[PDB]
């Protein structure tokens, strides 16, 4: 079956390319939402707000 | 006729690294500027 699938080849190369693009896009989405800033601020010990 | 040979000297069998060797044409078709993939009996690199 692998030998027979060999002569298709380009089809699941295309599929893997598409899925990798999707995964990279997911990481991009999370970064662009949450990594708006880069200075990791932290709260002061005193909560005198 | 045939004669058995006597003068000999045995040694441990010699071994070597075959790297990027043992590749032959798969068919008889003129393919140029194409990266083609195939599966056959091949000498592993
Ligand atoms: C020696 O030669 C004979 C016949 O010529 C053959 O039968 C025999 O197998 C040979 N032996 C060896 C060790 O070559």
């Amino acid at each position: 079956c692998s030998n027979l699938l060999l002569q298709y080849g380009s089809f699941c190369t295309q599929l893997n390319r598409a899925l990798t693009g999707i995964a990279v896009e997911q990481d991009k989405n999370t970064q662009e939402v949450f990594a708006q800033v880069k200075q990791i601020y932290k709260t002061p010990p005193i909560k005198d707000f | 006729q045939c004669v058995n040979l006597t003068t000999r000297t045995q040694l441990p069998p010699a071994y070597t690294n075959s790297f990027t060797r043992g590749v032959y044409y798969p068919d008889k078709v003129f393919r140029s500027s194409v990266l083609h993939s195939t599966q056959d009996l091949f000498l592993p690199f």
